RNA sequence: AUACGUUAAGUGGAAAAGGAUGUGGAGUUGCUUAGACAACCAGGAUGUUGGCUUAGAAGCAGCCACCAUUUAAAGAGUGCG
């Protein structure tokens, strides 16, 4: 099992693949239609995808969320957060704001309840130095 | 909490006299075994159950018990069950057979290498790779397996020569 | 010792109103096993579940004193008791064994345990 | 590195030491204090020599204590002169050191920090010395 | 190593006395050290 | 010689700072048959290396807000890597 952030937008040349999954013995020609496929709804995005192998070199991939905290910079409106988080709070962000955030990474997170999904990304923000109001 | 309290059983078929003072020889079809014991401690056999007590809670007795019930475990084992130590040899022309008795060792000194197994104690050769010291004592089975690691030790390195099957010899970076 | 009474009198709560239990063993018990059984819990309801492997014959058994007084015989070696709240019971007695039968863990052939006065057979 | 601003002979005699100390044997100025077991001479960069050794492994925190300020030189004459022929000069300066006296105080510093602070200021001194703590009946 | 003041260095490390000169061992051959 | 002990090195019959599961007594305290120290079999966190960084270094360049959840349990980290 080997996992790789492959661009949702392209999959062919060797650098990025290649080698390092064509000594599993996948078959890097029958797999590159099937990344371009399902990714095809958030293109322009480098979208994570673990990759199990199985003994019978059979495959089944699983896609993943862009990575947590980059949209908390988007709601915050502002391009970067403080480098001394709490000790100076540039930025704030509505609780509310907060939930739309959450369902989005819902794939992604492990969480058991929205209400728990809330509290996940809220150490997230925290981060940030966001406040959380 | 304690070693020489706990009770051993006897699997069988191994008998154990009980003769002073104090001589333990237990016997059996693989072999048999006369351990010293000093006086003061107390040897006693329940049915297919050998047992041992302390006669004070002194720091000098607390030693010696425990060591007493562990030796007789090893006794009794080795009467029925048996002992061996493997040993894994690696390289590249290192090799080993037998020669009568004698075990001949192919160690890469330009010398030839033999060792001589004493009575009781036979060493089959497999493979050119494993090496088995059988024998119906713990004490000289890790003796000999002591006095076939001497022949070469091992070097940090690289694995060569004798080494314990398994062990992690500790890795090292060249030059 | 305050806080060993907290083990005992919260979980006893839960089997006055229990409806339906199993037997599962902590060997080779991988974390990755314990989520697939986690997400299960999941969908038949929330945290209402438990897993709780407090087995020691000087605990769970003593809260078995007061009900299902068939534990006394699945005490020994390892458990992972499970209550139930509300939920129907049906696919949590099915659920466990599906997992076992595919490697992770021995299900101990399912040693049983109550639902009327029986044990092996899980329905 | 502490010495008198000035003082009102350039020498004293060496003075014989007894008895437990006439003061200061409670640390109260910090939550713990190094105290001497016995007595002996300390030279002046003797105790320079232990507050050096504190500053770097304590790091950021309270200031260190120095109950004791040196005030009696110790006479140093010059190699191979001969017996006699005036006395000589005060090459340095040595405090007075009493038994159960409290050495040096450390304060606002962590339990685990403080035990290693008093410890390294001890092999400095030739002196024997314990771990003490404030009382508070009180 | 020899050394009057013997002291462990790592939690690997352990004391133990033989033959009258107490030794400390350790899995690291570097640690290994005796007084006397 | 008598009685209660202590000492194991020839200490007694040669010193020190310092070091040590040496041993004999005394005291204090944590846990502890609603379970202790040893183990031997179980698992090791979830988003996540998380912010600020250094080409990249994800338990670990190092400076830290070092968060909250899954819960029988685990620090967004004890350590060999």
């Amino acid at each position: 099992v080997v996992k790789l952030q492959i661009p949702a937008g392209k999959a062919n040349p060797a650098p990025p693949v290649g080698p390092a999954l064509g000594q599993a013995g996948v078959n890097i020609m029958g797999f590159c239609k099937e990344f371009n496929a399902r990714t095809a709804d958030q293109a322009g995005l480098i979208i994570p995808v673990e990759i199990s192998v199985y003994e019978d070199r059979s495959f089944t991939f699983i896609t993943k969320t862009p990575p947590a905290a980059v949209l908390l910079k988007k709601a915050a409106g502002i391009e970067s957060g403080s480098g001394e988080p709490n000790r100076n709070k540039v930025a704030t962000v509505k609780r509310d704001k907060v939930r739309e955030i959450a369902e989005t990474k819902m794939p992604d997170l492990n969480a058991a309840d929205v209400e728990a999904a809330m509290r996940m990304v809220e150490g997230t923000a925290r981060s940030m130095g966001i406040v959380i109001e | 909490s304690r070693v020489g309290k706990k009770l051993l059983e006897i699997p069988s078929d191994v008998t154990v006299t009980l003769n002073d003072n104090n001589t333990v020889a237990v016997k059996g079809p693989k072999g048999e075994l006369t351990r010293t014991f000093h006086p003061d401690m107390e040897i006693k056999v329940e049915d297919n159950v050998l047992t041992v007590a302390r006669p004070s809670d002194q720091k000098e007795h607390r030693a010696l018990h425990g060591t007493t019930r562990s030796l007789l475990g090893n006794m009794v084992e080795g009467v029925s069950k048996g002992f061996e130590r493997g040993l894994e040899l690696v390289g590249v022309g290192y090799r080993a057979s037998k020669s009568g008795n004698k075990l001949v060792l192919n160690v890469g000194y330009s010398h030839p290498v033999e060792i001589v197994p004493e009575e009781g104690i036979e060493i089959e050769v497999p493979s050119q790779t494993k090496v088995v010291v059988k024998g119906t004592d713990k004490e000289r089975v890790g003796a000999i397996a002591a006095n076939i690691r001497a022949v070469r030790s091992p070097e940090p390195y690289k694995g060569k020569g004798i080494r314990y099957e398994g062990e992690v010899v500790r890795r090292k970076e060249g030059k | 010792a305050i806080e060993t009474k907290k083990v005992v009198v919260e979980e006893i709560a839960s089997k006055l109103k229990e409806s339906k239990s199993t037997i599962i063993v902590d060997y080779r018990g991988l974390n990755v096993s314990e989520v697939t059984e986690l997400r299960k819990q999941l969908r038949e309801a929330n945290v209402e579940f438990k897993v709780y492997k407090n087995t020691m014959t000087r605990r769970a058994v003593e809260q078995a004193e007061l009900n299902g007084l068939n534990d006394f015989l699945t005490g020994p070696n390892a458990i992972a008791f499970s209550t139930e709240d509300v939920v129907a019971p049906a696919k949590v007695l099915n659920d466990f064994a599906k997992n076992h039968e595919a490697l992770e863990i021995k299900a101990g052939v399912i040693e049983g345990k109550v639902s009327t006065v029986e044990e092996v057979k899980a329905l | 590195m502490l010495l008198p601003k000035r003082v009102k002979y350039r020498r004293e005699h060496r003075g014989k030491m007894r008895g437990r100390a006439k003061g200061g044997t409670e640390v109260h100025f910090g939550e713990f204090g190094i105290q001497a077991l016995e007595a002996s001479w300390i030279t002046n960069r003797q105790i320079e020599a232990a507050r050096i050794a504190m500053t770097r492994y304590m790091k950021r925190g309270g200031k260190v204590w120095i109950k004791i300020f040196p005030s009696k030189p110790y006479t140093a004459k010059p190699l191979e002169v001969r017996m006699g022929s005036g006395k000589g000069a005060p090459e340095g300066w040595v405090a007075v050191v009493k038994p159960g006296k409290v050495l040096f105080e450390i304060s606002g510093v962590s339990e685990e920090v403080a035990r290693e602070a008093l410890r390294l200021a001890s092999h400095k001194l030739p002196i024997k010395t314990k771990f003490v703590k404030r009382e508070e009946i009180g | 190593k020899v050394r009057p003041s013997v002291k462990p260095i790592c939690e690997k490390c352990k004391v133990i006395r033989r033959k009258g000169k107490v030794m400390v061992i350790c899995e690291n051959p570097k640690h290994k050290q005796k007084q006397g």
